[PDB]
RNA sequence: AGAUGGUAAGGGCCCACGGUGGAUGCCUCGGCACCCGAGCCGAUGAAGGACGUGGCUACCUGCGAUAAGCCAGGGGG
RNA sequence: CGUGAGGGAAAGGUGAAAAGAACCCCGGGAGGGGAGUGAAAUAGAGCCUGAAACCGUGGGCUUACAAGCAGUCACGGCCCC
RNA sequence: GCUGGGGCUAGGAGUGAAAAGCUAACCGAGCCCGGAGAUAGCUGGUUCUCCCCGAAAUGACUUUAGGGUCAGCCUCAGGCG
RNA sequence: GUGGAGCCUGGGAGUGAGGGCGCGAGCGAUAACGUCCGCGUCCGAGCGCGGGAACAACCGAGACCGCCAGCUAAGGCCCCC
RNA sequence: GGAUGACCCCAGGCGGUAGGGGAGCGUUCCCGAUGCCGAUGAAGGCCGACCCGCGAGGGCGGCUGGAGGUAAGGGAAGUGCGAAUGCCGGCAUGAGUAACGAUAAAGAGGGUGAGAAUCCCUCUCGCCGUAAGCCCAAGGGUUCCUACGCAAUGGUCGUCAG
């Protein structure tokens, strides 16, 4: 039956997109935090 | 005098390859050859090539007659076993153990 | 319980097992010789030596007959016309089971030849 | 500083371990195994070297009585008479003479019935 | 059904007691009467290709 | 009539030798604590990256189409 | 692994020096046997040491009329020193 | 009526032809990180050896009754004799 | 009456679910391996030992270690024994 | 007794849970140590029926191992595991057992190759056909084509393959 990963990379990017963390308060914290600790990614891949 | 062969990481189940070699421990080098050939398993296959390979030492390096040779001593010791998953019902995964074999064996010459 | 009964399933449904042996007889009465498992080649025997003994009656009927389990008229053609000839005196036992002594590979099934007989 | 167990454990258990050779399967093989069988037998042989000390009597006794029915008399008549006669010679020296030295053995059969 | 289980571990000696009949009997073999050579009776000699005292197949 | 042995399909205990496995000891490029030193960077586009960059180059490092490097001063041999 | 915020491992050691095993043999290979290197190769790269559970081979004692927390005490038989 | 794509509404909040339904495979109050080593009068666990002594399961009070405070009973040191 | 007796000051506890049995009561039905007190005891902590076929608390008896020596307790002395 | 923990003699105590007290053993580290043991072999490992100690332990000897260890006397602690449905890893048992994923279905011949029920080719047989055929869009991201391969992946095999 239908699971509940459902790919789209419009919705994936709009939504933890870089652009979509840098526009709230919250989200540039998560871009702080995951630099902070050294991520590679700081925002999910997506191949646009 | 004795030569050996030894066939180590061989891939098969230590408890399916030694009811093979059991089959020639103690036969003379031609018995042997004559029973690994018709015997109907998978071993028999592995078991003989280590056979061929501790005779062919035997003639070639060790100064022994292919016509003394008989099997003095043979066995399986078990080598690093190669885990896999087997995924199960209701999401729970099973670990498959496929097991390695290091088949050993020994040939000396009856004098007489 | 299976008193007193004659033929072998041989894991097949019927019109499998059917098809089974007329495709074997296809394959005998063409290359004269062909290798299969132990317990096939046995039942292939009176299948095939019932199409021969017909050939070896020659009529219409007959050849009506065997038509139906073989189809190549070609191949029926050679049944009546080179195979059949040849055993005019013989009554019956036209094929013959010969098991081979090596096993196959990969289940270790027993094998054995069948064939026409001379 | 740090002081992890190191050496110092599988010592331990290789000490109970050869004190359990012999044993029936993991109960030889096995540490915990090993010193479940060691207590019980640490507590049997405690009794059974209180209880040897009876074993053997039991045993003496036996064998002073299969000799004094020899001469007509039991055990427990055989021993009062003894005592009548002041002989003091325990019953593992009594059960040797009644097998090894007969006639010696019949002479104190003799003083046991003169004693009464 | 409950889904039985073990209740205990098998013994080394108990598992290998049930394997006291697991043994493998050597294959049978006669010589062929023409090449001398070993084979299972009742088989075409897969070495010469000799059976009832004539050529069967080609080895 | 009486009696007492060799039997091992397999099993058990001990011994020897192996296999598996990676504990122990030794080691340390790394870590930890304290003290001292030092302490801002950015529209002259930071922090941090993407993609590139080698004769042959997957990754790391370095670098930016002048791309494992260009110029000059000091150091060194 | 998780849609995501986020979670979050395992994995160090040949040798003084690669001298990292030319060549030959069995094998399709893997592997092994000789040869050679080394003080050492059960230091051979699946590499220091290499414990235990666990699996096996060989040897000694033993077991198919026997009732068991498996030991313990006694005696005897057999094998060993 | 069903359905694709594009959107909006969320945690004491959303949404609900109403089942406390659903809000990323457990919703009478989602998930993650933090407070946080919350608190647990409860449960479990607590690692070497030898030597001497050796209890209690009672009383009183207790939002107390399988928890406590004092008393009783054990132990060690000094003193009294 | 010199005893792992007693008294005084102080350090450290643990216990504050007891249980069987005998005798004296209540409660119960002159019921319960019942319940609630009293005096004693043992088990608890002596599931160490002999007896009671077996059996924490009934009888015997308080196990520092050793002995292939002796005497007894309860209980026993036809055979198992 | 002798005078003091010097050893001897006589006597009595010595079941033990919660628990109090005492004496010790061992592990890591510091002083002792610019020392001492050490390749004529450190630690660690495997043995031992030997020696000392009530015991925890400590010696000695054999094999392994191949570069560290460390006394008398004192000091300081991440200091002793068998259990926590503990934690991490390794390996067992069940057991050559269930299973090997739609009951549309196979049979022979030829080819290749060290090896073939499973790869290629032919013929026969069966299954789908409002699909089990074809073309888009999502989504996946080189899986496309060819050459050379079969350790692992493929629930078997493999010369074949995403
Ligand atoms: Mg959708
Ligand atoms: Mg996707
Ligand atoms: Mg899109
Ligand atoms: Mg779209
Ligand atoms: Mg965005
Ligand atoms: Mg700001
Ligand atoms: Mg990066
Ligand atoms: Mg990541
Ligand atoms: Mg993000
Ligand atoms: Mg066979
Ligand atoms: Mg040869
Ligand atoms: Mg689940
Ligand atoms: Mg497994
Ligand atoms: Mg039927
Ligand atoms: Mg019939
Ligand atoms: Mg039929
Ligand atoms: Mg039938
Ligand atoms: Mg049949
Ligand atoms: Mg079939
Ligand atoms: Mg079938
Ligand atoms: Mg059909
Ligand atoms: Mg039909
Ligand atoms: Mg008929
Ligand atoms: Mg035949
Ligand atoms: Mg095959
Ligand atoms: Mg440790
Ligand atoms: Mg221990
Ligand atoms: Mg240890
Ligand atoms: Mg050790
Ligand atoms: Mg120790
Ligand atoms: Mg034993
Ligand atoms: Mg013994
Ligand atoms: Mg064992
Ligand atoms: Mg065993
Ligand atoms: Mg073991
Ligand atoms: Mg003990
Ligand atoms: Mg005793
Ligand atoms: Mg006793
Ligand atoms: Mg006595
Ligand atoms: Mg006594
Ligand atoms: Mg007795
Ligand atoms: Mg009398
Ligand atoms: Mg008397
Ligand atoms: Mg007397
Ligand atoms: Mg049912
Ligand atoms: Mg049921
Ligand atoms: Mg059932
Ligand atoms: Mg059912
Ligand atoms: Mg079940
Ligand atoms: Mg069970
Ligand atoms: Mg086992
Ligand atoms: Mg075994
Ligand atoms: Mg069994
Ligand atoms: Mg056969
Ligand atoms: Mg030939
Ligand atoms: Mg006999
Ligand atoms: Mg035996
Ligand atoms: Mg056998
Ligand atoms: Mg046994
Ligand atoms: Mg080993
Ligand atoms: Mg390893
Ligand atoms: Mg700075
Ligand atoms: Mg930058
Ligand atoms: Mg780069
Ligand atoms: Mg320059
Ligand atoms: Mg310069
Ligand atoms: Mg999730
Ligand atoms: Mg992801
Ligand atoms: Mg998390
Ligand atoms: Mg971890
Ligand atoms: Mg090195
Ligand atoms: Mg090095
Ligand atoms: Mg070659
Ligand atoms: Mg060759
Ligand atoms: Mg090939
Ligand atoms: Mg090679
Ligand atoms: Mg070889
Ligand atoms: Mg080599
Ligand atoms: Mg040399
Ligand atoms: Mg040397
Ligand atoms: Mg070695
Ligand atoms: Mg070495
Ligand atoms: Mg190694
Ligand atoms: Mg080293
Ligand atoms: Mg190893
Ligand atoms: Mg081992
Ligand atoms: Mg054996
Ligand atoms: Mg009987
Ligand atoms: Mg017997
Ligand atoms: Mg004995
Ligand atoms: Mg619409
Ligand atoms: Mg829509
Ligand atoms: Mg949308
Ligand atoms: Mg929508
Ligand atoms: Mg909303
Ligand atoms: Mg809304
Ligand atoms: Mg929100
Ligand atoms: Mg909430
Ligand atoms: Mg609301
Ligand atoms: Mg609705
Ligand atoms: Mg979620
Ligand atoms: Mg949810
Ligand atoms: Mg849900
Ligand atoms: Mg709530
Ligand atoms: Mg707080
Ligand atoms: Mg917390
Ligand atoms: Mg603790
Ligand atoms: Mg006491
Ligand atoms: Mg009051
Ligand atoms: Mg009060
Ligand atoms: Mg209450
Ligand atoms: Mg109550
Ligand atoms: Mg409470
Ligand atoms: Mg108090
Ligand atoms: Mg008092
Ligand atoms: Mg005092
Ligand atoms: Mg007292
Ligand atoms: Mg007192
Ligand atoms: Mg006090
Ligand atoms: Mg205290
Ligand atoms: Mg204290
Ligand atoms: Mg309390
Ligand atoms: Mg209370
Ligand atoms: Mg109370
Ligand atoms: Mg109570
Ligand atoms: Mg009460
Ligand atoms: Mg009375
Ligand atoms: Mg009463
Ligand atoms: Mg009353
Ligand atoms: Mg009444
Ligand atoms: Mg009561
Ligand atoms: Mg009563
Ligand atoms: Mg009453
Ligand atoms: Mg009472
Ligand atoms: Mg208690
Ligand atoms: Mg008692
Ligand atoms: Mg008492
Ligand atoms: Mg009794
Ligand atoms: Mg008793
Ligand atoms: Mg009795
Ligand atoms: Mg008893
Ligand atoms: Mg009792
Ligand atoms: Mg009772
Ligand atoms: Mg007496
Ligand atoms: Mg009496
Ligand atoms: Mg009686
Ligand atoms: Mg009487
Ligand atoms: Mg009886
Ligand atoms: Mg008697
Ligand atoms: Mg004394
Ligand atoms: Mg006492
Ligand atoms: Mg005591
Ligand atoms: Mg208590
Ligand atoms: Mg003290
Ligand atoms: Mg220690
Ligand atoms: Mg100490
Ligand atoms: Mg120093
Ligand atoms: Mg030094
Ligand atoms: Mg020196
Ligand atoms: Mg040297
Ligand atoms: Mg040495
Ligand atoms: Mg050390
Ligand atoms: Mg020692
Ligand atoms: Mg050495
Ligand atoms: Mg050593
Ligand atoms: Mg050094
Ligand atoms: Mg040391
Ligand atoms: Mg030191
Ligand atoms: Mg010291
Ligand atoms: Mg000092
Ligand atoms: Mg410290
Ligand atoms: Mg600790
Ligand atoms: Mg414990
Ligand atoms: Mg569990
Ligand atoms: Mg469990
Ligand atoms: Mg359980
Ligand atoms: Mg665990
Ligand atoms: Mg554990
Ligand atoms: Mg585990
Ligand atoms: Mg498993
Ligand atoms: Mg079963
Ligand atoms: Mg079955
Ligand atoms: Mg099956
Ligand atoms: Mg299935
Ligand atoms: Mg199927
Ligand atoms: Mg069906
Ligand atoms: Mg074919
Ligand atoms: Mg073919
Ligand atoms: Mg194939
Ligand atoms: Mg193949
Ligand atoms: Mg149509
Ligand atoms: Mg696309
Ligand atoms: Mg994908
Ligand atoms: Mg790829
Ligand atoms: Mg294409
Ligand atoms: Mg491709
Ligand atoms: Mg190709
Ligand atoms: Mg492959
Ligand atoms: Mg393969
Ligand atoms: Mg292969
Ligand atoms: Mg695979
Ligand atoms: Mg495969
Ligand atoms: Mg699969
Ligand atoms: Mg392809
Ligand atoms: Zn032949």
């Amino acid at each position: 039956m239908k699971r509940t990963w459902q790919p789209n990379r419009r919705k994936r990017a709009k939504t933890h997109g870089f652009r979509a963390r840098m526009r709230t308060p919250g989200g540039r914290k998560v871009l702080k935090r995951r630099r902070q600790k050294g991520r590679w990614r700081l925002t999910p891949a997506v191949r646009k | 005098m004795e030569a050996k062969a030894i066939a180590r990481y061989v891939r098969i189940s230590p408890r399916k390859v030694r009811l093979v070699v059991d089959l020639i421990r103690g036969k003379s080098l031609e018995e042997a050859r004559n029973i690994l050939r018709y015997t109907n398993k998978r071993g028999a296959y592995f078991v003989a090539k280590v056979l061929e390979s501790a005779a062919a030492n035997a003639v070639n390096n060790h100064d022994m007659l292919e016509d003394r040779l008989y099997v003095k001593a043979a066995y399986v010791d078990e080598g690093p076993a190669l885990k896999r998953v087997l995924p199960r019902a209701r999401g729970r995964a099973d670990i498959i153990k496929k097991r390695t074999s290091h088949i050993t064996v020994i040939l000396g010459e009856k004098h007489g | 319980m299976r008193h007193l009964k004659s033929g072998r399933k041989l894991n097949r449904h019927s019109s499998h097992r059917l098809a089974l042996y007329r495709n074997q007889a296809k394959s005998l009465l063409t290359h004269g010789r062909i290798t299969t498992t132990v317990p096939k080649a046995k039942e292939l025997r009176g299948f095939v030596d019932h199409l021969i003994h017909l050939a070896k009656r020659g009529d219409l009927h007959a050849r009506r007959l065997v038509l139906r389990d073989l189809q190549d008229v070609k191949l029926v053609r050679k049944l009546f016309d080179e195979i059949a000839p040849r055993y005019r005196d013989r009554q019956g036992g036209y094929t013959r089971v010969l098991k081979l002594a090596e096993r196959r590979r990969g289940d270790g099934a027993p094998l054995a030849l069948v064939e026409l007989v001379e | 500083p740090r002081a992890k167990t190191g050496v110092v454990r599988r010592r331990k258990h290789k000490k109970i371990l050869k004190l359990a050779k012999g044993y029936w399967g993991l109960r030889s093989k096995s540490f915990r195994k090993a010193r479940e069988t060691l207590f019980a037998a640490g507590n049997y042989a405690y009794a059974h070297r209180k209880r040897r000390k009876r074993d053997f009597r039991r045993l003496w006794i036996v064998r002073i009585n299969a000799a004094c029915r020899q001469h007509g008399l039991n055990y427990s008549t055989f021993i009062h008479g003894l005592k009548k006669a002041g002989i003091e010679v325990d019953r593992k020296n009594l059960a040797d003479l009644a097998v090894r030295e007969p006639q010696v053995f019949a002479e104190l059969v003799e003083r046991a019935k003169a004693a009464q | 059904a409950k889904h039985p289980v073990p209740k205990k571990k098998t013994s080394k000696a108990r598992r290998d007691a049930r394997r006291s009949h697991h043994a493998l009997t050597p294959p049978t073999l006669v010589p062929c009467p023409e090449c001398k050579a070993m084979k299972p009776p009742h088989t075409v000699c897969p070495e010469c290709g000799y059976y009832a005292g004539r050529k069967v197949l080609e080895v």
